[PDB]
């Protein structure tokens, strides 16, 4: 298998900047590299063929360079729908093989998240819960170190995150942190915390309450 | 023109599984078909390709013996027989037309999910998370909208049915070690619309033919 | 005498090649890869069904001004086949999906000394056009065609 590889797996620009992605090839593969382009939930499309020929229904702002093993694929005028993620391919030989992609997302001054916190619901304690959530919403970048403490006890993988993607609108993220235990347990202590830590944050947040 | 994909679902692990791939606008003369999958959070992978009209097959070595590329030229549909199958072939599973050069996909199917596991199917409990002081910051309050212990993805969130779209943010699932999946969806909005204004939480789960409205109050 | 060509392409659009009678097949489908980016051995050149073969030349296949080829990905790929005449003895030969029926009666021709004016290739209750090409007849490999006679 010929191994694919992309440089940088992300990277920030904001509108009208000019991005260009490299791929390398572990071999010689003349020009046979194609390009494609993706967005959350939809399927990949193809921009460019044969290292350097745009494909049919393709913005000219899109162009692809290189031959052997160095390829690069450029955005001349970044643009609100340009920003996706990008996967180059070699169709030299078989299999077919695609590179680990390189995420182009927007730009923007730091922003400092909105930290909230929900204590478990009624109607779910009486089920077995038990869960706790913590939101931090609208920042950037995506980088947020979220702790969870049960009476200053430090929890650790009983909570899961997630990110979404990144909003079409303001350009920031929102993370969540669940804490999920059982009815007895959440009957044993009264403090929750949820302390945030992040580039916005001059010095980490923290967001409790009592049972 | 397009590729319409089908056949995907739940499935338990060693169990069979067969996709379909119909085309709309275009034949399989002077073409082939390839299967590509996306695991959840991972890249783009090659499953298989075949040549419709002459049979022809090939397969990635990760799946080559428990796969199976067939066409039926007939109807410009191609299928793929997925037998023993595994956890780790859980993935989205696009089909791709080349007509221009081997190997190039230029054109890729809807996309279909195929889950790999021995949790069943299940209903979701939509469990509300109240708007207070804590989930408050200034002039802007914040509600949210559990939707805890579901299989098989995925589940479709909705405020005031569609109506209220504006500050929601409904977060990617994740799977819990139980085998279900769960996740929340949150809303900001304007700290003096609570009590003068409705929020509704629409869940709808396919899988297990549940629809819920949960109303979250302060 | 110096010629214009056109060649549409799958993807609905149409490209002007500068060319000469004397010109190759070959010659003309690499004018193609700089100007659409596929492979000579991967193109497959129509005109009024008729396949451009390489080794010939546009004056063979009377290519005049202004023509208009079509231009579809050849399919590739060794495989094997199996002619059985009438009779029937039956004979195994290599083929690729992309060899037209015209080829494929000069291989019969060249290991059962049978001239192709004698053979024609049935399959599926069809009788297969030399001009066109096993891909166009879906001749799945280990197929089994029947020559008459």
């Amino acid at each position: 298998d010929i191994q694919m590889t992309q440089s940088p797996s992300s990277l920030s620009a904001s509108v009208g900047d000019r991005v260009t992605i490299t791929c390398r090839a572990s071999q010689d593969v003349s020009t046979a590299v194609a390009w494609y382009q993706q967005k959350p939930g939809k399927a990949p499309k193809l921009l460019i063929y044969s290292a350097k020929f745009l494909y049919s229904g393709v913005p000219s702002r899109f162009s692809g360079s290189g031959s052997g093993t160095d390829f690069t694929l450029t955005i001349s005028s970044l643009q609100p729908e340009d920003f996706a993620t990008y996967y180059c391919q070699q169709s030299y030989t078989t299999p077919p093989t695609f590179g680990q992609g390189t995420k182009v997302e927007i730009k923007r001054t730091v922003a400092a998240p909105s930290v909230f916190i929900f204590p478990p619901s009624d109607e779910q304690l009486k089920s077995g819960t038990a869960s706790v959530v913590c939101l931090l919403n609208n920042f950037y970048p995506r980088e947020a170190k979220v702790q969870w403490k049960v009476d200053n006890a430090l929890q650790s993988g009983n909570s899961q995150e997630s990110v979404t993607e990144q909003d079409s609108k303001d350009s920031t993220y929102s993370l969540s942190s669940t804490l999920t235990l059982s009815k007895a347990d959440y009957e044993k202590h009264k403090v929750y915390a949820c302390e945030v830590t992040h580039q916005g944050l001059s010095s980490p947040v923290t967001k409790s309450f009592n049972r | 023109v397009q590729l319409v994909e089908s056949g995907g679902g739940l499935v338990q692990p060693g169990g069979s599984l067969r996709l379909s791939c119909a085309a709309s606008g275009f034949t399989f003369s002077n073409t082939y078909i390839s299967w590509v999958r996306q695991a959840p959070g991972k890249g783009l992978e090659w499953v298989a390709s075949i040549t419709p009209s002459s049979g022809q097959t090939d397969y990635a070595d990760s799946v080559k013996g428990r796969f199976t590329i067939s066409a039926d030229t007939s109807k410009n549909t191609a299928y793929l027989q997925m037998n023993s199958l595994r956890a780790e072939d859980t993935a989205v599973y696009y089909c791709a037309r080349t007509w221009l050069l081997r190997w190039v996909m230029d054109l890729w199917g809807q996309g279909t999910l195929v889950t790999v596991s021995s949790a069943s199917t299940k209903g979701p409990s939509v469990f509300p998370l109240a708007p207070s002081s804590k989930s408050t910051s200034g002039g802007t309050a914040a509600l949210g909208c559990l939707v805890k212990d579901y299989f098989p993805e995925p589940v479709t969130v909705s405020w005031n049915s569609g109506a209220l779209t504006s500050g929601v943010h409904t977060f990617p699932a994740v799977l819990q070690s139980s085998g279900l999946y769960s996740l929340s969806s949150v809303v900001t909005v304007p700290s003096s619309s609570l009590g003068t204004q409705t929020y509704i939480c629409n869940v709808n789960h396919k899988p297990s033919n549940t629809k819920v409205d949960k109303k979250v109050e302060p | 005498s110096h010629m214009q060509i056109f060649v549409k392409t799958l993807t609905g659009k149409t490209i002007t090649l500068e060319v000469e009678p004397s010109d190759t097949i070959e010659n003309v489908k690499a004018k193609i890869q700089d100007k659409e980016g596929i492979p000579p051995d991967q193109q497959r050149l129509i005109f009024a069904g008729k396949q451009l073969e390489d080794g010939r030349t546009l004056s063979d296949y009377n290519i005049q001004k202004e023509s208009t080829l079509h231009l579809v990905l050849r399919l590739r790929g060794g495989m094997q086949i199996f002619v059985k005449t009438l009779t029937g003895k039956t004979i195994t030969l290599e083929v690729e999906p992309s060899d037209t029926i015209e080829n494929v009666k000069a291989k019969i021709q060249d290991k059962e000394g049978i001239p192709p004016d004698q053979q024609r290739l049935i399959f599926a209750g069809k009788q297969l056009e030399d001009g066109r090409t096993l891909s166009d007849y879906n001749i799945q490999k280990e197929s089994t065609l029947h020559l008459v006679l």
